[PDB]
């Protein structure tokens, strides 16, 4: 079960990394016309 | 993957999404082989 | 017990690629780093 929880903590750091790498996103289409 | 320039921070961010996308497919990926595997 | 073997291979198979998932994003997480940096600093 460990695997279980190694699949859990890798999921919610694929979401954060993602979230970091969208509100970076934004901040360069500001910039980028 | 380069930064010097505002378009190439587009594309390395992009990059960096499409290998996200793939990742999370592999993680769903593993979450079924597991719980076949039990 | 086949079972058991095909349970084995799996949960080899498996967390190899965890390994594999977990070196693939903490390189990606560390390029993302340095363009937070940039654009950071960029736009001040």
């Amino acid at each position: 079960v460990p695997l279980s929880e190694k699949i859990a903590e890798l999921k919610e750091k694929i979401v954060l990394t993602h979230n970091r790498l969208k509100s970076l996103m934004k901040i360069l289409s500001e910039v980028t016309p | 993957f380069n930064l010097e320039s505002r378009v190439e921070i587009e594309k390395s961010l992009t990059q960096m999404e499409d290998v996200l996308k793939a990742l999370q497919m592999k993680l769903w990926e593993a979450e079924s082989k597991l719980s076949f595997a039990t």
